[PDB]
């Protein structure tokens, strides 16, 4: 195995095999989040994709029992991505990052005075939209959106 | 058993119709019967991470009316602690340690929520984050607006001011507004208006406003004022038309009242003081009972309701 | 009849085993067994002569716990008194007049002493001469050493710091010495070495050690830990293996516990915080026994032992 | 293709496919340099390596047309690594990350007010060794060790 | 001989299109062409009423490029004079007295103008009167303007910033103004809004203009720019879209120039620094050609045209 | 043609023999054969980042005695510029515009080298980045020791102070070392000890030395003496064992010289003072030739040797 898959795994054993989500912002998920502090081996490059060519199967991501929402917390970052299976006999039904309200350690009150920024904190903002996404601060009550905040 | 038990207070958005109906009865005869010892052989933390002295000093006398103890300290100067070094969170994880309780001031805006984390048991009352919070300030508020027009419902409320970096009109507005109906009216010089979040929430909810530049008419339809204080900032020829002042041409009076967190400077004339309408005083005198009601649910398990 | 009366407390040298294992063992109970009133009537002196506040704040709220009072300062800044002119001794024999005692802290290193002398039957306590001596905070050391591993004999210490200028590890040592044959380790970075004079004297004496620089074995024989701080005075560029920083992983545990009469900063962290071994803390709400202790002893003539 | 290789490139079309240096640093590096700031497709896993298992050619890293040191830059974090070449026919004459003498922007002077840190700098600091690693810092004209640096 | 002799210069609205486009001119070769002694024997005044280095270090090493002198100072601290009794108007009466001219700058807003009055023949410079005129700058900029883009007619300006409290495109404005049909572009976030009154006078006039909030297109269509800088004032939670910074990615570029009288920090980056457009500094080194010219118009009595 | 020419003076360390031999001997003369107009025409920067003023007022007259210019500031206090956003590397690149010469002097350690990347074209002296490098000050030492002892060859040297946070004899000595074969004497306490890096390089080298706590023999076989300074840092208890002073009996004398790039206090006694092996005075007065060397060969193109 010159690099591929071989996503051997579920249970004893796992995998995570992050191929390029959107583009060149999935390395970021990668810090953005833990996994790479791990075990289990990884697997990635950039599909510089359209999908798929001939028939494509009609999602990616990654496969590794993350959790639940381990996602749903990406849901910011690469809403359009898509877990785990088995090519024959399999199980990962309809699951999609689906905004969880409440990034937790990603991310910068970007007000300039919340302790957050000072101490030994967390990031926790809360998630509220109809506008075009909105994150509070617990920390110092403020409000700013995924925008601006997004970056940081 | 009482709601509040060793629930931490900080933000007066954070609470619920009940607990303001709540301290807002403790205070009321605790105002009209008071109890030094509820407290006794309790100590209590006065924190000034920002000096800020009206509010100290009126906190504080509150923990004593109760009957109790202090060690605090104001600074910006001949304080100590941890600098260049250590944690408001090893401040309190400390302190958190022998205290009771800990009215707590601050520069910042996360503090009390930061300081609750790491303070275990021991609750934190919050006296200022920044910018952000004064749950004190608007409940002291919001009571005294209720022994005064008799009722937080079916209201004519007004507040002039600078309604923008304005601190409290913010919470007042917010909790006067979980009660209902009730028209609010907002004369602010286009500058220090009113931000367009609170507001999609008066819309937001259900219920209303208008807006003027007068203290005039929306003047006699009106039961309790707010005019926060105008200043810096803004020029010093941006202190062109203050026009937002009160003073004592009014008369097409009613017998409603004005009100203002001081301090007051040019925002009110001496001239009222006298006469009706005025209290901004008594409205001060109204946190020490605001206060204590908190402390001692906050600190006791039950209640000689 | 109290071996303790009347007598100023001031360096922890200058106290008999006993003594400790009296203050030591006043406080315990105390602790499981708490008075306030033991002292109302009294108003004590909170002198700060240096403005220090951790171990003011809790010398102070240990008055208060025990029923009483206070009157004090901090200072450098909007204290006054006499100054190009008065006499720390002029200070003193007038406070002492109205007071019934006086904690009081100070940058130059006699003070108390000094302060002896000149006020006649008021016991001082000293929160600091200098760089001198701390009596309540090494006794404060002690016990919570005590209450910990389960007694102040046959022990495995270790305090990895800057024992050079490290304030308390000098008196530590030389109190968790008084007791016996007990083997310390000196993980110093050969500049804040040990004192040539601690030690001619733990040898002195008839008792052991051994020297390193890990705080790894050394480590798996030890049972309390004194990490000091590490700062200024040598050079930022002197900040150069700061290795001897403690953090989380040892596991080669065993069942002790670490201790740094704060404030941490870089020496340990978070991570650690949590999991055994840690206390800083509770060593920290330990003093306010500790105090206290002293305080009705060196006030009262008797006991409720 | 499904995860692996096909170290299809050299010139006009190029890869990378860092896979696990030694292990769990090799992360670093990528961010620790650029190299995901950039075009030409990627390819990563961790070999949990013994190496290589039946016969193993005695040999990895990436392959793509690096530089010269775009490496030996590395010389300091995988010294034990090595680059490219082709199965068929193919050129990457002995190359091993071999000491550049002045990492460059990869670290910080430990030194707590070099002005490195206050502003828009570089961080160039110069290697010399026989003792176990010396690293100077135009600057502050300081010496650190490897160690103690690498970390910061 | 020379329209501009013993003529005190202290703001660029009472200055007219000749005088412009004189210190314009006589500042382009003083530039290709210099003259140190024009001025020898001469001894100048530097008096920093309120302390500002920037201009204060380029005015000065004007006076010495000519040639001649200074005696001056900084002040706010360690500076004396009166106070508490005496008036900038008997420290200037004296001044006045030895000096042969004026440069001075202040935290008030008469200074310049209350020092004319006092001060007989000796021509006065503003540096800054406060918030109102800094004639230095903008005709420093203006210039600047030219050398670059061509002329200061048929342009298209636009300025980024917080043109509210924004001190010099307020004058830059009206002096880019004077000249003529350019339109004017201004990227402000409603609150560094567009004051009502340079405007009326745009309007006022016969001349145009735009508002967007985007640094984008009204960019490519764009010349020259002036991005002054945010701050303070505003929340600390108001550096909410701060969206208006000059960065890097704008190639649909042109063959423009950026500008900003310093000192940016958000503003723009260091990552433009280098390419085109950029010259914030050249800006600013060309400051020390257009003051010199004023100097020795405002002091000689003819020229070398 | 220079080899001095528009290239940054910074550190010793980055200096070749012959420089040395030749600011050496430019000064030389310059002191027998002065010149006040080499640099006419000339303003330059006198930039105190950390106002310094031995090493400032002796740079400047350097300035001028070479005929020139000037412009500067000392701070800490009423001096101005960016803070709380701009950058040492903006004061720079501007200053950088109109000036012809940089001295400069920090607290940080990188600043001049900081700024040469920033300046261009526009030399940068370092009067000092921190406590790192002052090249002016051991060139300084350096000659005088010349002018002195006759040659920087074959001399007994020995310098007694506080090697440890020294920061002149860790230059001097690797300058008086780069020359050859001389023997170094370090009159040290343990504490202030010597480095184990400038060292390892005598030694690296080809070069000898001893140790020694006299000032005593060490002293007969001696030819040049830098005594430094001895101060806070170390305890004021640790002021014990201050017997590494210079005073006056010596006689055993040998017609050598004593030298401290002050400020004396403690160091040395007035009663020398007087006497021969004096000279700590010379030593400054030798700095105002010392730089001007540099300065003109720095700015200037060739030389009248
Ligand atoms: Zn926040
Ligand atoms: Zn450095």
């Amino acid at each position: 195995m010159t690099h591929n898959d071989k996503l051997q795994v579920a249970e004893i054993k796992r995998g995570t095999v992050i191929n390029h989500i959107p583009a060149e912002i999935g390395f970021k998920l990668l810090s953005l989040f833990k996994l790479t502090e791990t075990q289990d081996r990884i697997t990635i490059g950039l599909n510089l994709p359209s999908g798929e060519m001939g028939r494509k199967d009609l999602i990616k991501i990654e496969n590794t029992f993350l959790s639940e929402d381990e996602v749903d917390e990406l849901a910011l970052y690469a809403p359009q991505a898509t877990v785990n299976r088995i090519n024959d006999y399999e199980v990962v039904g309809k699951s999609r990052p689906s905004l969880p309200e409440r990034n937790i350690d990603v991310l910068v009150c970007p007000d300039s005075n919340c302790i957050s920024h000072a101490e030994p904190v967390s990031s926790s903002f809360a998630v509220r939209r109809a506008d075009d996404i909105a994150l509070k601060c617990k920390y110092c009550e403020k409000e700013f959106s995924h925008n601006v905040v997004l970056a940081n | 058993a009482n709601p509040l038990y060793q629930s931490h207070i900080i933000s007066i958005n954070d609470l619920s119709r009940d607990d303001l109906n709540l301290v807002l009865a403790t205070a009321a005869k605790l105002k009209a019967n008071p109890q030094p010892e509820l407290l006794k052989h309790k100590v209590i933390a006065s924190c000034f991470f920002e000096a800020s002295t009206r509010t100290r000093l009126s906190f504080q006398t509150s923990m004593h009316r109760l009957g109790a103890s202090v060690v605090g300290f104001s600074d910006s100067a001949n304080t100590s602690l941890g600098k260049k070094g250590q944690t408001l969170a090893n401040t309190i994880s400390v302190i958190s340690t022998y205290v009771d309780a800990i009215v707590m001031r601050h520069p910042q805006e996360g503090a009390a929520r930061l300081a609750t984390e790491f303070s275990g048991n021991v609750p934190v009352l919050n006296a200022g984050d920044g910018s952000n919070q004064h749950p004190t300030q608007t409940l002291l508020d919001l009571f005294t607006i209720q022994q005064t027009e008799g009722r937080l419902n079916n209201l004519h409320v007004a507040m002039v001011g600078d309604l923008k970096y304005g601190r409290t009109v913010h919470s007042l507005t917010q909790a006067l507004a979980k009660f209902d109906g009730n028209r609010f009216y907002f004369i602010a010089p286009d500058a220090l208006a009113m931000p367009e979040y609170i507001l999609d929430m008066l819309d937001e909810k259900g219920i209303a406003w208008s807006l003027h530049s007068s203290i005039e008419e929306v003047m006699t339809r009106v039961q309790k004022e707010r005019l926060d204080p105008s200043e810096y900032a803004x020029v010093k020829a941006q202190f062109l038309v203050r026009a937002n002042s009160l003073g004592g041409l009014h008369n097409a009076k009613m017998n409603a009242k004005v009100l203002h967190p001081l301090p007051r400077v040019d925002e009110i004339a001496t001239d009222v003081d006298k006469t009706p309408h005025a209290w901004y005083f008594q409205q001060a005198g109204n946190g020490i009972f605001a206060r204590q009601a908190l402390l001692a649910l906050v600190l006791n398990r039950d209640l000689v309701l």
